[PDB]
């Protein structure tokens, strides 16, 4: 079971049916592929991270989390206040598993100021005068832990006793928040690979997934990305997403032993044959997009030979745009129109993309589309999909159904997208 | 059966009789090595042998393990108050009953019969922190347990490791010199292992001044004087192959 | 020019990308097919023999005129590489842009 | 052997040698040498051990004879004692045959009779040897209907071109103790040698022919026995005016 | 550390001036950079990857030889206590950080040329006062001296203690298993070069053992059959390129320690060393140890060129003198092959074949070098390769004694 | 050829055709054939292999194939550079211990570590140079000092 | 042939070239199999 | 009582390398870790013993190479890369 630690990217879709899809939807194309992966990444842990995010430095947080085993078998068992808690050991005498004296119990019931004595000497009791790491250290032991506060990190937090003692000691929403943990556990399975949002010690059997995009700024653990990346970099532990599709893992592109020429690699073949009669007849907030590498070439020489050309990377073009236009890999389409302008579909790809860079380096370029450049490009070929993932769209750039205004410099191609695109369909009401 | 059993088995002797149940010692020795090839270094496939042997041992032994008397002796001398957070807390934490049937104990005994294929070692977490002082009482009790359990393990380096544990806790009050380059009295005890790093003072306790480091000198002499002497005994039957390689 | 950049503590916390390994052919020059050989079918039959006729990839260029040119990492394999390369067209083209 | 406190007698490694190192093609030492301890490590908790030490009790009427006699009887109802012998014998036969087969394929190696040496065979590297051993190992397992390992390890890793197994352990004093385990008298290998020897004389019965092939255009009208021509061969390699084609 | 060293400049082979070109200086030590650790910057794993076959520096040793000659013109402060200039170039600062053309306002005095100049650290007090920064000079000066003292191969020292290897060295060597000799030599040079170290340091002992093991395997006494604590070197096939060796660790029987501590000085007696990487690497590696620990004892003058007779602090003929042995690779190879047959690693037929291959291989080296010398006559003013005569390739030297030493060194 | 062992690129057959010109088939005597026919039989494939441990990767291997000298010289130099800043574990662990004023003493196991490489070090001159460079890329007012 | 002595020259010795004056295309070389362990892979770090 | 499962314990088939995960980076270390984790030992209890060890893996060839498919297929691949046409069509054939 090789583990891949995952840090979500800028607009990682979270409410997706499967976290797996937002990573790279190609992994879901084949049953033979999707059966090789486990996910973990439980919600309770997600909520804990959301809270503690404002109270720990990146180094501390990484140092604390890195030791936790994959399936968290432990629980945090909150204790009620001593006056409330003491009654439990007499409501069920056998529940007094520490066998605290009956006299002390009813002395607590009598006292105006019930002391911590009922907590005192209980093994693995965590007082409020404790720190985050204290919990995490015990988490590695797998056994459940008894705590005196809700702000804890590393294990699902559930009530030790029935709700009657905690009621009054806590309030409705607080009493509500622990319900999934009260019956927390679920099994974890031994497939070939298991993705995880939980960090871990990078090593021979643990890898860091590299997607070549900015992190989710809102995701609380994005601050760990630099330290993790550099440690992986210095030991050659990064994995490009394409590597996951191969039968055996290796960090690299164009390996000797594999031609990487298979329907699984071709992200353009998006297919949806299965169904479940689910309410999402479609979830129009989830959008699959791709990052593609395209080769551009100019006219051949006087003897039919052609220059080496240049290849650029286009970022996050929506895939359905290409599929609906019957675009296919490994086909050298003509780039220029009769009047020398770009063919419309290329312009759409550029317009809906996020950024264009040189393929190798990370330098962004603004492409010219006129008669300026000498030896201008006339042919284009898409070579491979560097990444192919679904992304959440709901309310991201704009917020109100009323209206929205987009500012662009003069000379933009807004006319193309507002006229040609709906005209290319002209059958369904767009605008 | 070491003549614990006496048996009789009648059989008729026909001219044409076949009982293919014999093998020479060479065959057994060859077979034994072949296991080493098949096991390779995969610890996972070596463990079951010790597991099975220990299981048989428990199913056979007349010995009975019961800490009830020990509990009574402890509880009366201790105050047993859910107080005394001093190591009464600690030893109680280890005294309280375990549902593991003391499997660790039996594993050690089983490993003896298979040493050279698998060795029991003191668990890494059992050692005290080498930066900790002897005054930290739980650390002291840990060293006590390690010293007691030392001889049970099959690890040949257990004597040194046991010695170094105490030396670590006595780093400040007993600053001895360790004649091993690349090592120090504060080095974690569990790290020593390889024979080349056995401290010369441990090899020869006379290198430790009594007036300067009394406890360490006494401890070394105690170890060198009381650590048990190994022995041997026969088994099996002379009518069969031996399968032994070295012994 | 004039890109005055301030020293940043976190910026230098990346480390250079030292480990780059190639499994392809350790070469940087390519043999080319600058002028293709003609396909004769009526007269002069037999003066030319293309390995394609036997369904074989020739180990050497089999054009009428063949050149040696500099194309770095043309046979590279295994991972992306440094990201800057030198590629010269055959001398039948200008190739000025490289300079 | 346990060593107590004699530093010069402490064991540092336990290794299995497929070939005596003086004869080894390259170092190719045992993988075990990469491990910190000479054997697999099993961590145990001292506290549990201590408890067992401190509380050991007996029943009130323990008669050692009665207890042990009752306890040991069920074990001897097993047959493991004999299956051990039977499997060991089969292992020997498979080992000898497998070693012999690989030796006959490589151009030089462990000393074995080579009746089939006249046949053409490229010199087998280690990878090829693994294929051959795998075939032999599978054949025996199917034949004798066994389960378990048998010769698995030899093919799966290390060099299969083995010669004579031996085990050894090294002491800190530099002394090394080595024990060889040469196989005893084998039977199957002996008759297999006979089979190969007679095949080399009866290959025609297996639809295999020896010798070269002529291609003279004969347009006769009488008898014809190509498998046993009576006429003199048209020419030979050293004959006058006989050319030999180039390498390509 | 070690607060003192002694040295000796090169000898002019009848030529009037130090034999190096300005371009050589500008090439090999220019750019205002520090020249004090560059000896390996122009070496690699094998000759196949290096431009040693033609043009300037057409030999493996050529660059280092030129370096030594270059230093001989600028080490005056350790001879006369003053920085000087030669052909308009001098040090930039009293720390001798780098070289530069002389200033126009206050030039330093011009160096008066001489050869075989003895050198003392004490003549230049600022060195000790800045020992922490001027440490690298110690290594290079020592190396230059160790080469200048001998015609043909440079001199280096061997020793083996009566004790077993310490664990630290054992662990260190277990990490250098598959490494070729050339890479190992770099680390040793890199280690002792860049900052002061005490002789009682683990690396020092480690490298000391390496030189011993290398020689023992070179003589063929250490093999797969017989090893030092499990370690030994493996040499490439003479049929392809024997000028290569790597470290190995093995099950073989461990050789017993010698009855008494053994030590001696060594050098190659034949010109083959100039174009043979294992010799250069082995010498540099061994010389690194003496650089940090100093010379254990005076070298015997008995078998050294005339200028080396009775050099103060370096050579002697008295009681406290360690003999120096020498060998020729070809007879050495024959001895190594013979030991292999006696150990049973090979058959007699193979031993004859190996001798034929190695002799053929060595012939090419001789043929290449002898043609290279006439291409670069020393009268041209620069010495890319040390001069020699044709008969020098045939000397057997003290090879028989050498293998006898290994016989006594690894019992 | 049976007599040699070669690299099976195993997915780039067209590349394999280029890598080993000696394996050509020569039907007719063309100018290419006139040259290729002269190729020596065995100057191909793996020449020697450094094999240390059974069931373990060979640390390095020597072979001959299509490879220009110039690129070869560069890459060999690059490896040489990497070695120049690698050190064995004993040095590494000692460095860490000293960095902590001999607190947190630690050590390494004793076993074979075949193919490790840890290019993590540099000379003082490198550090001195970098420190000076760092001082050059700041505004020498308080803005530089305060973060430190 | 001068571009290919390693391929066609009978007298070609392994480990030779004429780099400063001419580039050959077919030569012998080494290939490596290094591994890049992390710190804990090198030494036992003081966990927790 | 006399349970055979506790008496007939022998190494299973493919024992020396069964747990090896499919990878190319450091197969021997990865395989060693898999064995350790498979055996139920946790790293926090093995201590220093876990750092340097290595174990045989399927990804490693007997010759000592990194393999991604069974060696026979590698042989098949190179063989298939060279198959000249048996019968060709040219005008001058007699």
């Amino acid at each position: 079971m090789i583990t891949i630690v995952v840090i979500p990217t800028a607009h990682f879709s979270w409410t997706d049916t499967n976290f797996l899809n937002s990573v790279d939807y190609r992994l879901t194309s084949q049953p033979k592929i999707r059966d090789r992966f486990a996910v973990y990444a439980p919600g309770w842990l997600r909520r804990q991270l959301d809270e503690f995010s404002a109270s720990l430095t990146a180094s501390e947080l990484l140092q604390a989390l890195q030791t936790i085993p994959i399936p968290v078998k432990a629980r945090c068992l909150l204790l009620p206040k001593p006056k409330r808690f003491a009654q439990w050991l007499l409501d069920v005498p056998s529940a007094n598993i520490w066998h605290i004296p009956v006299t002390t119990l009813r002395a607590t019931v009598a006292s105006k100021h019930p002391s911590s004595d009922v907590y005192n000497y209980i093994p693995d009791h965590v007082p409020p005068s404790a720190e985050f790491d204290t919990v995490t250290r015990r988490v590695a032991a797998g056994r459940d832990i008894y705590v005196r506060s809700t702000k804890v990190l590393g294990a699902p937090l559930c009530l030790a006793a029935p709700a009657k003692y905690y009621a009054g000691y806590l309030s409705t929403h607080q009493l509500d928040g622990v319900y999934p943990d009260n019956w927390a556990p679920d099994n974890f399975h031994k497939r070939e690979f298991c993705l995880t949002i939980l960090p871990s010690l990078l090593g021979p059997r643990t890898f860091l997934l590299d997607v070549d995009a900015d992190r989710d700024a809102s995701y609380p653990l994005s601050v760990l990305w630099p330290q993790l990346r550099v440690l992986a970099l210095k030991s050659r532990l990064l994995l490009p997403p394409v590597a996951l599709l191969r039968r055996v893992v290796d960090p690299g592109l164009k390996p000797t032993w594999s031609a990487d020429s298979d329907a699984a690699f071709r992200a353009l073949r998006l297919s949806r044959p299965s169904s479940a009669s689910k309410p999402t007849g479609f979830d129009f907030s989830a959008l699959p997009v791709v990052d593609i590498i395209c080769l551009f070439e100019s006219e051949p020489d006087d003897h039919g030979r052609v220059a080496p050309g240049t290849r650029l990377t286009i970022h996050s073009v929506p895939t359905d745009l290409l599929t609906s236009l019957s675009i296919q890999e490994g086909v050298r389409y003509p780039l220029r129109q009769e009047s020398g302008m770009f063919v419309p579909w290329v312009l759409l790809a550029l317009l809906m993309s996020d950024d264009v860079t040189i393929s190798g380096t990370r330098r962004s370029v603004k492409l010219e589309t006129a008669h300026a450049s000498a030896r201008p490009f006339v042919h284009i070929t898409v070579e491979r999909c560097a990444s192919a993932r679904v992304v959440d769209v709901r309310g991201s750039p704009a917020m109100y159904a009323n209206a929205v205004c987009l500012t662009l410099p003069k000379g933009s191609y807004k006319s193309t997208i507002i006229d040609t695109l709906p005209a290319m369909f002209s059958d369904l009401s767009i605008l | 059966a070491n003549n614990l059993l006496n048996s009789t088995i009648p059989i008729s002797l026909r001219p044409t009789i076949l009982c293919p149940w014999f093998a020479s010692s060479e065959d057994l020795r060859l077979q034994q090595v072949m296991h080493l090839v098949n096991i390779s270094s995969n610890t996972a496939a070596a463990l079951p042998l010790v597991e099975a042997l220990s299981t048989l041992l428990r199913s056979v032994t007349p010995l009975v393990l019961d800490p009830t008397v020990l509990t009574n002796a402890i509880t009366t001398i201790s105050e047993s108050t859910t107080q005394t957070i001093s190591p009464i807390s600690e030893i109680l934490r280890l005294l309280q009953p375990m549902g593991n049937d003391y499997a660790a104990f039996w594993k050690c005994i089983a490993s003896w019969a298979y040493n050279g294929l698998v060795t029991t070692v003191l668990s890494e977490d059992a050692f005290p922190d080498s930066s900790q002082s002897i005054t930290h009482l739980p650390s002291m009790w840990k060293c006590l347990f390690l010293t007691l359990a030392g001889p049970m393990t099959s690890d040949p380096h257990s004597p040194v490791k046991v010695f170094m544990a105490l030396a670590n806790l006595l780093a400040q009050p007993e600053p001895i010199a360790i004649g091993v380059p690349g090592m120090h009295q504060t080095t974690p005890a569990s790290q020593f292992s390889h024979p080349g790093v056995w401290p010369p003072g441990f090899l020869n306790p006379q290198l430790i001044n009594p007036q300067q480091a009394p406890l360490l000198r006494a401890f070394a002499e105690h170890i060198r004087a009381n650590w048990p002497q190994p022995s041997e005994f026969g088994y099996g039957s002379t009518l069969q192959g031996s399968a032994n390689l070295f012994i | 020019s004039k890109h005055l950049s301030a020293y940043l503590d976190s910026a230098v916390a990346n480390g250079p990308e030292l480990i780059v390994e190639d499994t392809g052919l350790c070469t940087s020059f390519m043999l080319l097919d600058n002028i293709p050989s003609a396909h004769l079918t009526k007269e002069l039959i037999g003066f030319t023999w293309f390995m394609q006729m036997y369904q074989m990839t020739p180990p050497l260029p089999e054009g009428a005129v063949n050149r040696i040119v500099c194309m770095t990492n043309w046979a590279s394999l295994g991972d992306e590489g440094r990201g800057l390369e030198v590629r010269l067209p055959p001398p039948t083209d200008s190739s000025v842009h490289a300079y | 052997p346990f060593t107590r406190l004699v530093q010069n007698d402490v064991i540092t490694n336990v290794l299995v040698a497929r070939v005596d190192p003086a004869q080894r093609g390259d170092a190719a030492v045992d993988i075990r040498a990469t491990h910190a301890t000479f054997a697999a490590a099993l961590p145990v908790d001292p506290a549990a051990i201590v408890v067992a030490m401190l509380c050991g009790q007996t029943e009130t009427n323990l008669i050692p004879s009665h207890h042990y006699g009752k306890a040991f009887a069920p074990l001897f109802a097993s047959n493991a004692m004999f299956t051990r012998n039977q499997r060991a014998v089969i292992t020997r036969e498979a080992f000898v045959c497998a070693r012999s087969a690989v030796a006959q394929c490589q151009d030089a190696g462990f000393l074995v009779p080579r009746p089939l040496d006249a046949l053409r065979q490229f010199d087998v590297t280690s990878a090829a040897a693994a294929e051959i051993m795998h075939a032999v190992n599978d054949a025996f397992k199917t034949a004798f209907d066994l389960d378990g390992a048998l010769l698995d390890g030899l093919a799966l890793y290390g060099d299969p071109r083995i010669a004579d197994l031996s085990a050894a352990y090294l002491q800190y004093g530099g002394n090394v103790v080595r024990e060889h385990v040469p196989p005893g008298p084998s039977h199957i290998h002996r008759t297999l040698q006979q089979v190969e020897s007679t095949f080399m004389a009866e290959m025609n019965l297996f639809n295999v022919a020896r010798g070269n092939l002529y291609l003279v255009q004969t347009a006769t009208n009488g008898n014809w026995s190509p498998m046993a021509p009576v006429a003199a061969p048209p020419f030979v390699r050293g004959g006058p005016n006989v050319r030999v084609v180039g390498r390509f | 550390a070690q607060r003192q060293f002694f040295g000796l400049t090169y000898n002019f082979y009848g030529q009037p001036a130090p034999l190096f070109d300005l371009n050589d200086l500008q090439e090999l030590a220019g750019c205002y950079a520090r020249p004090w650790t560059s000896r390996f910057s122009h070496l690699a794993i094998s000759t196949g990857s290096l431009p040693v076959w033609s043009a300037r520096y057409p030999s493996v040793a050529s660059r280092n030889i030129i370096v030594n000659t270059l230093l001989g013109a600028h080490l005056n402060p350790f001879a006369g206590g003053q920085v000087t200039s030669h052909q308009g170039i001098t040090w930039r600062d009293p720390v001798l950080s780098s070289l530069a053309p002389v200033p126009a306002i206050q030039p330093p005095p011009v160096w008066a040329v001489a050869e075989n100049v003895p050198l003392d650290s004490n003549n230049y007090p600022t060195y000790v006062l800045n020992l922490s920064s001027m440490w690298p000079i110690n290594q290079d000066v020592h190396i230059m001296t160790m080469w200048a003292l001998s015609d043909q191969g440079p001199i280096y020292h061997l020793e083996v203690p009566v004790d077993p290897m310490p664990a630290a060295t054992t662990a260190a060597l277990m990490a250098y298993i598959g490494v070729p000799i050339a890479h190992l030599a770099q680390t040793a040079y890199r280690f002792a070069g860049q900052l002061p170290q005490s002789p009682d340091s683990t690396m020092v002992s480690t490298i000391r053992w390496l030189s011993a093991i290398w020689f023992g395997s070179l003589t063929g006494r250490l093999n797969r059959s017989r090893t030092c604590n499990g370690f030994y070197f493996e040499f490439a096939k003479p049929a392809l390129n024997p000028d290569q060796a790597v470290l190995k660790w093995n099950d073989g029987a461990r050789a017993a320690p010698p009855a008494a501590a053994q030590s001696s000085y060594m050098r190659c007696i034949s010109p083959h060393w100039q174009h043979q990487i294992v010799e250069v690497a082995g010498a540099l590696m061994s010389q690194s140890v003496t650089a940090v620990t100093g010379l254990p004892a005076l070298i015997d003058e008995a078998t050294l060129p005339a200028w080396s007779q009775g050099v103060a602090n370096l050579t002697g003929n008295g009681q406290g003198v360690v003999p120096c042995l020498d060998y020729n690779p070809v007879p050495m190879a024959a001895a190594r092959h013979l030991q292999w047959r006696q150990d049973g690693l090979i058959t007699a037929a193979q031993e004859a074949q190996l001798n034929n291959d190695y002799t053929a291989y060595a012939l090419t080296i001789e043929r290449h070098l002898t043609a290279m010398l006439v291409a670069n006559p020393i009268a041209a003013g620069r010495m890319p390769i040390q001069p020699f005569n044709a008969a020098d390739f045939g000397q057997a030297g003290q090879t028989a004694a050498a293998v006898a030493l290994a016989q006594a060194m690894f019992v | 050829t049976s007599g040699r062992m070669i690299r099976a690129f195993e997915g780039r057959p067209e590349l394999l055709a280029l890598a080993y010109p000696g394996r050509a088939v020569l039907p007719t005597q063309t100018k290419n054939a006139q040259f290729l026919s002269t190729a020596i039989a065995d100057r191909i494939g793996r020449l020697d292999r450094a094999n240390l441990i059974g069931g373990e990767v060979s640390a390095m291997v020597e072979c001959m194939e299509l490879c220009d000298a110039l690129t070869l010289h560069i890459r060999e130099t690059y490896v040489m550079l990497l070695r120049s800043m690698h050190q064995d574990p004993t040095q590494i662990v000692q460095i860490v211990n000293e960095c902590a004023n001999n607190l947190l003493n630690s050590t390494i196991p004793i076993s074979l570590r075949p193919t490790i490489l840890c290019p993590w070090f540099a000379s003082s001159e490198d550090l001195r140079l970098q420190q000076v460079m760092h001082l050059v890329n700041i505004s020498s007012n308080t803005a530089a000092a305060l973060p430190l | 042939p001068l571009r290919w002595p390693g391929l066609v020259d009978p007298n070609y010795r392994v480990g030779t070239n004429d780099l400063p004056n001419r580039i050959t295309l077919y030569n012998s070389l080494y290939r490596y199999n290094f591994t890049y362990p992390t710190l804990d892979g090198i030494m036992y770090v003081r966990s927790a | 009582t006399a349970s055979p499962a506790d008496t007939n314990v022998v190494p299973a088939k493919d024992a020396p390398t069964t747990n090896s995960p499919p990878s190319t980076t450091s197969p021997n270390q990865a395989a060693a870790d898999a064995n350790q984790q498979q055996a139920g030992i946790v790293s926090s209890q093995s201590g220093p013993n876990a750092v340097g060890d290595s174990a045989p893996s399927t990804s490693v060839n007997n010759d000592g190479d990194i393999i991604t498919r069974p060696t026979s297929d590698s042989i098949a691949a190179v063989a298939n890369a060279t198959k000249p046409a048996a019968v060709v069509s040219d005008p001058q054939s007699m």
